[PDB]
């Protein structure tokens, strides 16, 4: 089973693990590393995800489009603070 | 610049099901993604060379985690990151 399966995460802990292994980060990168990062990033997307998707079905939309991702982090101290303006 | 695209799609149908995401949007939440992936992984490089440590552990990315997102958000990732640790050796 992946590292992902194991970690109970749908992003790709392989795949992350490379990219570090690879950006010359440190002399090594740990196994808890990329699982970490993997659950951080999962994390932050489902939070914009959830949030951009509440602002769609409040728009009475099937779609998440950019204004909706944009209402989403506007409403959001967290989400504002870290990402600033959406586009 | 990595694509989390088909990733950010899989987490969109696991909160969201029934709700679609334009292609646009997509472009957005991977910029987002690779945006935070660079910011996180360059602050646990810092963070290694400042203590002289030859690993990026989980611990450095915990501590990037809290030098990069603001406190509220930072504690909720790192919640979300100690659970799949946790998962993942148990």
């Amino acid at each position: 089973t992946s590292r992902s399966s194991k970690a109970g995460l749908q992003f790709p802990v392989g795949r992350i693990a490379r990219f570090l292994k690879a950006g010359k980060y440190a002399e090594r990168v740990g196994a808890g590393a990329p699982v970490y990062l993997a659950a951080v990033l999962e994390y932050l997307a489902a939070e914009v995800l959830e949030l951009a998707g509440n602002a769609a079905r409040d728009n009475k939309k099937t779609r998440i489009v950019p204004r909706h991702i944009q209402l989403a982090v506007r409403n959001d101290e967290e989400l504002s603070k870290l990402l600033g303006d959406v586009t | 610049v990595e694509t989390y695209k088909i990733y950010i799609f899989k987490v969109l149908k696991q909160v969201h099901p029934d709700i679609g995401i334009s292609s646009k949007a997509m472009g957005i939440m991977n910029s987002f993604i690779n945006d935070i992936f660079e910011k996180l992984a360059q602050e646990s490089s810092k963070l290694a060379r400042y203590n002289k440590k030859p690993t990026i552990t989980s611990r450095e990315i915990q501590t990037a985690v809290r030098l990069v997102l603001p406190g509220e958000l930072a504690k909720h990732a790192v919640s979300e990151g100690t659970k799949a640790v946790t998962k993942f050796t148990s």
